[PDB]
RNA sequence: UAACGAGAUUCCCACUGUCCCUAUCUACUAUCUAGCGAAACCACAGCCAAGGGAACGGGCUUGGCAGAAUCAGCGGGGAAAG
RNA sequence: UGCUGUAAAGCUGGGUCGAACGGCCUCUAGUGCAGAUCUUGGUGGUAGUAGCAAAUAUUCAAAUGAGAACUUUGAAGACUGA
RNA sequence: GCGAGAGACCGAUAGCGAACAAGUACAGUGAUGGAAAGAUGAAAAGAACUUUGAAAAGAGAGUGAAAAAGUACGUGAAAUUG
């Protein structure tokens, strides 16, 4: 018989299945088309999720009735300091896909991405790349016949490029290393620019604009096993069910003689790879920046930084991103900025943004200062201060 | 390195005895001091001075200060067969206050 | 008393018996599997480091809905315990078959678990009492343990002859 | 090693309750060994076996 | 028919997580370990779809398929057990 | 280990074992088991699983001892609260 | 009941309920109900002694025609198990 009353489903089902990712450094499933006319540039990029802020903005919408008018946002900081480019990677189209055909490595490596290739690095010789430094003796001959190689044969052109995790916050060791297409130019153009950015560092500003509507890929949030009416959103039983009632009544009919894959059960929640779309950049901060939560309106000399640090991070030493609203993930997350795949003409695209005012109070309390400076002029004099 | 040493260590049992259920409080304090003492002098054979266990429980069963200074000292076990070389005790040091004090050295004379 | 293997050379071999020892038969069944073959010296460190948790019997037939660490990789398996009424057993049979073997004039560091097996002993009866007031068994599985340390043409047809004697005459 | 009928004795000649038994833990030989009414007394009266002062109970409070 | 009622019923005020619409917290479990250690139940067993068939198959016929060993849950089926 | 017989079965090689037993002609019967929610006894899978969670709460040391969460003693912290 | 002699009777789940300290152990307020349980060897000759172990035990040894007879005792099947 048919349900007494329409209702829909709880759930997507385009999120399933819903497990752990395999990695937790989320991975760009798809990048943006190649367009041989632009110049030849990066698409992504690797940062860290500091934490959430709040700004005042006067917002830009014609025949909205907050139009000229401040409106507090809620924002995220990504810490991103520069990437070093490391690698070259050579793609070739084949009936059966896209199949990498060469990799061809900087003769020189950080010790931080070398510990990527190590379990134990501690109790290591280090041998990591050390042959492969050596197919270096004073002609590297080799390595120019692999970018031949690639060169002539790929069709697709990605860079290894790894984070410089010593300056962050973070006591991780291992930086993270990534693949990031280059797009624009012809194959001999990106190889050529990957060539010649080896061991050298990239920054946000070469890749990322202020204004610009990005991707983020990051792993959720964790929150292990869960039941049902968490995991899925289902209505709670009536207070009087006997065994418990935060469960679903009735996980199937008698035919088909299954459970069906359509059916909410418990299981593990959170901790899953997400890509979220269309987030404005509302600031590209500069580490060397002694002002970096400073605007035109409110000069205070400030940094991007509240009071006592960012909870459970740190602080943002180096050049971030400032994001409207929230990215998945949690602080300290590796996060994945892509450049979006499609051109958005709307209004709330195409928007130029200024900001008025940065948050900077503590964020470990109810914090009522923006400054130390504003925090002792408030309160004068303290015993401690004599 | 000197196998036979002692010396003064503050532990923050508070933070140590966090979330901890209310009627193993004092008890646990017993097992945290013990790990405590396995950190610094490497020892699993750690032996609690009974004048410790009074000042453990001298307020019940939870009420254990935030923090204690104790005087851990490194000896050496001759029974045979020990199965550990070397062995820490701990009994209390009385200070006024167990605020502002650093880790020291006391020479034994 | 029968031993179920006998040794090789009964020169070389010392053996040690447990009957009737009230330890779980299904533990001390996996934990006799888990030396079995070893030198003596290597298996007499194992147990101690089993009885420390440093290391773990991975238990492989008798192992339904028990949980899973990460001490049975060493084994290639998820599931293992670690049984000390069990081991304690075993290191006293160790102990007594070493015992055995000195008294022979063997060699303990080339000593081998050879055969080491497990048995069924009679069972012990207890009682449960279980509700709407009915009886049930609490029977113990005894085991009877064993052990025993070691050291360490063609011809032809007509025509075959024939093809072959041909041939050879053609390599002179 | 097992002082307890000892206890049970040293309550009864003492005249108070087990919980207000004091036996010497240096003793144990000596007290061991006090298996009569009789041995007890004289524990008792040379400070092996103590009687231990009550709890006070102060009614100065409720004064 | 006053009074009385762990009697049945309707309405009103107060009150409230009964609900909108859920969330958080605590103890004891469950979980993992050492020791101890049952019972119900059991033809053989245990993936689906359709067909025909004692007219609602785990097995038969025709297809889909199909890769060791498993852990925590769950309550669709075993026309589950009693 | 084989052989014989369509079969019911019979005979044999090897191992174990220790005191009686067979063929043939007849006689006789409490004479042949897979089932009876059969009877009595035994043994499994389930399964090292369910579980061993009411009654506020235990800890340190010494002794004894092959061995001490659980025995004794001391110190403490508790409770029953006439 | 007492005392004898026999059998094409049963042969330890059979034969009396009882081959045994059987109308016993045990159950029930009571009337009553009511089992299980035979076999080392010719003879205990029932394992002295040494060794490992806290001990139980084990390994040697010894007795014996046999320990593939050790009182958990003739043979020692099947389920089930190593």
């Amino acid at each position: 018989s048919h349900r007494k009353y329409e209702a829909p489903r709880h759930g997507s089902l385009g999120f399933l299945p819903r497990k752990r990712a395999a990695k937790q450094r989320g991975r760009v499933k798809s990048f943006p088309k190649d367009v041989k006319s632009k110049p030849v540039a990066l698409t992504a990029f690797l940062g860290y999720k500091a934490g959430m802020t709040t700004i005042v903005r006067d917002l830009d919408r014609p025949g909205s009735k907050m139009h000229k008018r401040e409106v507090v946002e809620a924002a995220t900081v990504v810490d991103t300091p520069p990437m070093v480019v490391v690698g070259v990677v050579g793609y070739v189209e084949t009936p059966r896909g896209l199949r990498s055909l060469t990799t061809v490595w900087a003769e020189h490596l950080s010790e931080e991405v070398r510990r990527r290739f190590y379990k134990n690095w501690y109790k290591s010789k280090k041998k990591a790349f050390t042959k492969y430094s050596g197919k270096y003796a004073t002609d590297a001959k080799q390595v120019e016949t692999e970018l031949a190689r690639i060169k002539k044969y790929a069709s697709v052109v990605r860079v290894l490029a790894h984070t410089q995790i010593k300056k962050t916050p973070l006591s991780q060791k291992k930086a993270h290393l990534a693949e990031i297409q280059i797009n624009g130019g012809s194959v001999s153009d990106k190889v050529d620019w990957a060539k010649e950015h080896f061991e050298k560092e990239v920054s946000v500003d070469s890749v990322f604009e202020q204004d610009e509507m990005i991707d983020v890929i990051a792993v959720t949030k964790g929150h292990g096993f869960e039941g049902v009416t968490h995991r899925w959103g289902t209505k709670k039983l009536p207070r009087k069910t006997h065994r418990g009632l935060r469960k679903v009544a009735c996980i199937g009919a008698w035919h088909p003689a299954n459970v069906n894959w359509t059916v909410a059960r418990a299981g593990q929640n959170g901790y899953h790879h997400r890509t979220s779309i269309n987030h404005k950049v509302y600031r590209v901060g500069k580490g060397t920046d002694e002002a970096n939560g400073a605007t035109e309106f409110d000069r205070t000399k400030k940094t991007i930084n509240p009071m006592g640090g960012f909870v459970r991070y740190g602080n943002v030493n180096n050049d971030f991103v400032l994001l409207k609203g929230s990215i998945p993930g949690v602080k300290k997350r590796v996060v994945t900025l892509r450049k979006s795949l499609y051109v958005d003409t709307s209004r709330r695209a195409v928007e130029k943004v200024n900001l008025k005012w940065i948050d900077t109070a503590s964020r470990f309390g109810k914090g009522r200062f923006q400054t130390p400076a504003e925090k002792h002029a408030f309160m004068g004099t303290l015993k401690k201060d004599l | 390195l000197q196998d036979v040493v002692t010396r003064e260590y503050t532990i923050n049992l508070h933070k140590r005895l966090h979330g901890v259920n209310f009627k193993k409080r004092a008890p646990k304090a017993v097992k945290e001091i013990k790990k405590f003492a396995t950190l610094h002098m490497g020892t699993t054979d750690v032996r609690l001075d009974p004048k410790l266990n009074i000042a453990i429980w001298k307020r019940g069963v939870q009420g254990v200060e935030n923090r204690m200074r104790l005087r851990i000292s490194r000896k050496r076990n001759d029974e045979e067969d020990a199965k550990e070389k070397l062995f820490a005790y701990v009994e209390p040091v009385i200070v006024p206050s167990t605020k502002g004090l650093q880790t020291v050295v006391v020479e034994d004379d | 008393v029968r031993y179920a293997a006998t040794p090789a050379n009964p020169a070389k071999s010392a053996s040690a018996r447990g009957s009737y020892l009230r330890v779980s038969f299904k533990n001390t069944r996996e934990t006799a599997q888990a030396i079995n073959g070893w030198k003596l010296e290597k298996a007499q460190k194992y147990l101690d480091q089993v009885l420390d948790h440093q290391r773990a019997i991975p238990f492989r037939r008798y192992n339904s809905s028990i949980g899973r660490t990460g001490q049975g990789k060493e084994f290639g398996v998820t599931k293992a315990r670690w049984p000390a009424k069990s081991v304690n057993f075993v290191k006293d049979l160790l102990r007594n078959a070493q015992a055995n073997a000195e008294a022979k004039g063997l060699d303990s560091s080339k000593l081998v678990i050879s055969h080491i097996q497990v048995n069924h002993a009679p069972k012990q009866r207890r009682r449960t009492y279980r509700a709407h007031g009915r009886i049930n068994a609490y029977q113990s599985t005894p085991s009877h343990i064993e052990l025993t340390l070691t050291e360490e043409q063609i011809r032809l047809n007509s025509r075959q002859r024939g093809r072959l004697a041909s041939q050879k005459r053609l390599t002179a | 090693a097992n002082l307890r009928t000892q206890k049970r004795l040293a309550a009864s000649v003492i005249g108070v309750g087990k919980r207000k038994v004091w036996l010497d833990p240096n003793e144990t030989t000596e007290i061991a060994n006090a298996n009569s009414r009789s041995a007890i007394r004289k524990l008792y009266k040379n400070g092996t076996i103590v009687k231990k002062p009550e709890t006070v109970h102060s009614r100065s409070r409720a004064r």
